């Protein structure tokens, strides 16, 4: 419950060193940069999400 | 072992790893290879951030109506000005329409903020 | 087993993963696991 804690809560950072302040609106739209999808797909499509 | 020891002196020393907990702990920067009896000792070079500061943010900011997304970056402020920067590192610059993108209104996303997006063409065409 | 169950906390939970088939199928988000007797549960966000 630590762990599912701070993966929401802390992002990734938390393994890597001490833990940030990221928010979860935020969180999805980097780990869609990493796959190769811009930010215009969260935001619009976010309560179809 | 000498599987796993094969493998991060590919991964770790030879090359440059995006992995948490593989070539140790936070961001891989390089490996160095020792020489030990019966095995290997490694030397991770890593990056560790350390102090941390609390600031304000938005997912967008609004202007003429469109909505402006950033391209690499976060958005801060200290309270009065919006400031752009990196992800890693808070290095605060003016908004310019080559850090951001333009896409949508402002009736979408919610959480955007009125600002005024800076255009460095309308004072070169003006002087 | 072990190696490889030390293998996904530190790649699909940890952190973020551009594998393909390691931390599921298609392009991976991030991964909860969940307690387990003699073992672990992973639940992973998958992009489809």
């Amino acid at each position: 419950s630590a762990l599912l804690a701070g993966t929401i809560t802390s992002g990734w950072t938390f393994g890597a060193g001490a833990a940030l302040q990221i928010p979860f609106a935020m969180q999805m739209a980097y780990r869609f940069n990493g796959i190769g999808v811009t930010q215009n797909v969260l935001y619009e499509n976010q309560k179809l999400i | 072992s000498a599987n796993l020891a094969a493998t991060k002196m590919s991964e770790c020393v030879l090359g440059q790893s995006k992995r948490v907990d593989f070539c140790g702990k936070g961001y891989h920067l390089m490996s160095f290879p020792q020489s030990a009896p019966h095995g290997v000792v490694f030397l991770h070079v890593t990056y560790v951030p350390a102090q941390e500061k609390n600031f304000t943010t938005a997912p967008a900011i609004c202007h003429d109506g469109k909505a402006h997304f950033p391209r690499e970056g976060v958005f801060v402020s200290n309270g009065t000005h919006w400031f752009v920067t990196q992800r890693n590192f808070y290095e605060p610059q003016i908004i310019t329409t080559d850090n951001t993108f333009v896409s949508g209104n402002c009736d979408v996303v919610i959480g955007i903020v009125n600002n005024t997006v800076y255009d460095p063409l309308q004072p070169e065409l003006d002087s």
